[PDB]
């Protein structure tokens, strides 16, 4: 509002952006990689993890045999990233 | 051609038998789809603005330049010859200098904005070459780059100043629930299915791929043994048929 | 002017903000400061459906507190401002010509003025998408059974209209008095010509890049069928003198010039 | 004098407005890649994850 | 005053246009969405 200046608010507000992100995460949780291809189809999360490993190069047996440890490490990872972004960081710089 | 389509399905996770057994209907639907593209572009639908828009500003840009010439910048006479005719060479020189400065300024405006548009067209066109090489020439496992869903193939069509791709893509449908378990405990020894998921139709269990519901008898080749039964979460009891037994 | 709250130094009278505009002025009669701002200077904007569809129109000004704009129906005040001649409705659609800040406006059958169907322009808060339901069952999978093929058009620009200009004719236009005053201005239009020339050859290289990925001109097949599939449109028909696709024959015309 | 000058105002406003619409367009492409909003599952935990 | 402030705004507009890097970042963001968020990526180093 300074001598001819104007900022236009975004078409999407932050709230709808957050809603989209929530939907994305929920979809990746439930329907897996398929819903990107056309419609969604529901898959158990252990199934999808094992399928992803079989994609990477180890058979599903390893994942199922060691499900507990991978789950724990995944939780610890989300925890430590929570702490890291909790700390003042240059990641946002 | 059928060979090529079958291998391309093998590039998607569906097995050749599907194509060699449904070639009739699938080619039918292909011909249909080509027809709907024909009609869709046939009507006055303007879903080519990405190729249209660019030329517009070109003309517009030129127009501005041309009109700017008619404009006089700090100049009594827009046309120079009147400036020459009207005043003494000293002061007429000041007028001419003002006009030259302004017109040169306009020329810089044009050249700068043109360079910018050249950069944008560069990015778009490099994307165009990448799409040409990755989609048309080869079946791409990369998702959404060529077309939505899994990719079968591509076709180019030249258009004024640009390219129009058609993408032949695969889309599953007609969902069905099924009861599934991660693995099967056969004789106290766990088994894991390979390139497939276990399913239960209601009577007995079966093995099938992701994108076409086809039950097969669980067999030794269809699985591999790994680890004891207990470690597996949610493993269920069943039997694996052994063909040579 | 509004009453000011943030204090001043007792001897100090005038206050200029970060950009040194006067945030406040101390009244000389009563040494009381008043906060000073510039007031609204809006940018007029028009929403208009297809003239084929109607002639009723709506307007937006961004710089609005609805009171502080002279004369509306229910003037619907958004962060984008408040509009005229439409009404807020609590339903939701896919977005239409977008106002912004969560507001989209559509030339809709009013559906609120009973069966008169005034089709009044209506604003609304958009639907992010059609709601979908899903349940995570640890032992239930979903499998599709029926395959379909839908082909979709993608449109990608690759070239630029190759244009060139002479500096002398544009700036002067045939007055001998020029190119002397202009020559004083040095080599400007020299690079002003070279740059465009390089641009032109660059697009030419780009066109060759995008299309000429070919190995060799393979011969176009005689029969237009392949194992049942139909290609008749995309291939060039030998009969037609255009020697291009029926699709491309349509395409050259659909773009307007 | 601006009136004597030619349409510079117009070019500036057009360019910046195109910038703004470009920005919203990029935002939509980046975030609107899903056809149906999915309700957030009530149970945050799955299978130990 | 007109000459100077006009060229000044012109310079501002040019710099603001030099927007293109933001757009390219946006496009790469869109591909990052489509190719990794929506499925596994056998391409190495593109994601993590
Ligand atoms: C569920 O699986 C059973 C086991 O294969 C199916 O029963 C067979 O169906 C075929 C199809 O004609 C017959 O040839 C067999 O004789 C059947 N076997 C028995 C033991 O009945 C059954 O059809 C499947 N049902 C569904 C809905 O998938
Ligand atoms: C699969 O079958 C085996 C063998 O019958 C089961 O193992 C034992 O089953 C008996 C049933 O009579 C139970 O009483 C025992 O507790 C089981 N465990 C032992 C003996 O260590 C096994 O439980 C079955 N699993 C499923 C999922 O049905
Ligand atoms: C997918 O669904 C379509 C819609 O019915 C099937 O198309 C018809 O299928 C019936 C029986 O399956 C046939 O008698 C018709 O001739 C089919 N018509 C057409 C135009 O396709 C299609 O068969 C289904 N997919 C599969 C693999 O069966
Ligand atoms: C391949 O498709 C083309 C286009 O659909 C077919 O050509 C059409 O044939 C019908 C039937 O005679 C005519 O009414 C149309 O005018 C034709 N259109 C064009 C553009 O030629 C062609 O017959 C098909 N060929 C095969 C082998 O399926
Ligand atoms: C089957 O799937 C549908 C989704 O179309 C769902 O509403 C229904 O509850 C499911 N039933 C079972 C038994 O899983
Ligand atoms: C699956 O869920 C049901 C109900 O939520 C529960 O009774 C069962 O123990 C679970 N099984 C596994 C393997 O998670
Ligand atoms: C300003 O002057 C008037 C006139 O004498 C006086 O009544 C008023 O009190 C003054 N205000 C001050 C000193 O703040
Ligand atoms: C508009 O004016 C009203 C009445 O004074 C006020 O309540 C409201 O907060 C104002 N809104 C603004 C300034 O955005």
């Amino acid at each position: 509002k300074f001598n001819g200046l104007t900022v236009l608010p975004p078409l999407l507000t932050d709230d709808m952006i957050a809603a989209y992100t929530a939907a994305l995460v929920s979809g990746t949780a439930t329907a897996g990689w398929t819903f990107g291809a056309g419609a969604a189809l529901q898959i158990p999360f252990a199934m999808q993890m094992a399928y992803r490993f079989n994609g990477i190069g180890v058979t599903q047996n390893v994942l199922y045999e060691n499900q507990k440890q991978i789950a724990n490490q995944f939780n610890k990872a989300i925890s430590q990233i929570q702490e890291s972004l909790t700390t003042t960081s240059t990641a946002l710089g | 051609f059928a060979m090529q389509m079958a291998y391309r399905f093998n590039g998607i996770g569906v097995t050749q038998n599907v194509l060699y057994e449904n070639q009739k209907q699938i080619a039918n639907q292909f011909n249909k789809a080509i027809s709907q593209i024909q009609e869709s572009l046939t009507t006055t639908s303007t879903a080519l603005g990405k190729l249209q828009d660019v030329v517009n500003q070109n003309a517009q840009a030129l127009n501005t330049l041309v009109k700017q010439l008619s404009s006089n910048f700090g100049a009594i006479s827009s046309v120079l010859n009147d400036i020459l005719s009207r005043l003494d060479p000293p002061e007429a020189e000041v007028q001419i200098d003002r006009l030259i400065t302004g017109r040169l300024q306009s020329l810089q405006t044009y050249v700068t904005q043109q360079l910018i548009r050249a950069a944008e067209i560069r990015a778009s066109a490099n994307l165009a070459a990448t799409k040409m090489s990755e989609c048309v020439l080869g079946q791409s496992k990369r998702v959404d780059f060529c077309g939505k869903g899994y990719h079968l193939m591509s076709f180019p069509q030249a258009a004024p100043h640009g390219v129009v791709f058609l993408h032949v893509t695969y889309v599953p449908s007609q969902e069905r629930n099924f009861t599934t378990a991660p693995a099967i405990c056969h004789e106290g020894k766990a088994y894991f299915p390979r390139e497939g998921v276990f399913v239960f139709n209601g009577t007995s269990w079966f093995i099938t791929q992701r994108n076409f519901f086809s039950p097969q008898i669980i067999t030794t080749d269809n699985t591999f043994v790994s680890g004891s039964c207990d470690v597996v979460i949610g493993i269920i009891n069943n039997t694996v048929y052994d063909p040579l037994q | 002017l509004t009453p000011s709250s943030k204090r001043f130094q007792p001897f100090q009278q005038f206050g200029r903000d970060v950009s040194d505009f006067t945030d406040s002025v101390r009244d000389p009669k009563t040494s009381e400061i008043l906060d000073i701002s510039p007031c609204s200077f809006g940018g007029v904007s028009v929403i208009t459906p297809g003239t084929n569809t109607s002639s009723e129109v709506a307007v937006l000004y961004q710089d609005v507190n609805c009171t502080d704009v002279p004369v509306g129906n229910n003037v619907f005040q958004t962060q984008a401002g408040c509009l005229i001649g439409a009404e807020h409705v609590d339903t939701s659609y896919e977005c239409d010509i977008p106002i912004g800040a969560g507001i989209c406006a559509s030339y809709h059958t009013v559906s609120s003025l009973r069966s008169t169907s005034q089709k009044s322009i209506v604003a609304y808060t958009m639907s992010l998408g059609a709601d979908s339901s899903i349940a995570y069952s640890n032992n239930t999978i979903a499998i599709p059974t029926n395959f379909s093929i839908s082909i979709t058009t993608e449109v990608m620009p690759v070239s630029m209209a190759k244009t060139s200009v002479d500096c002398n004719m544009y700036i002067c236009g045939d007055s001998t008095e020029c190119a002397n005053l202009l020559l004083q201005y040095g080599s400007f239009c020299t690079q002003l010509n070279r740059a465009l020339s390089g641009i032109a050859v660059e697009q030419d290289r780009n066109t060759r890049e995008v299309f000429a990925q070919v190995k060799q001109m393979y011969k176009t097949p005689t029969l237009k069928d392949f194992g049942g599939f139909n290609f008749s449109q995309i291939l060039p028909d030998p009969l037609k003198p255009t020697k291009r696709s029926f699709i491309e024959d349509l395409l050259f015309n659909k773009v307007t010039l």
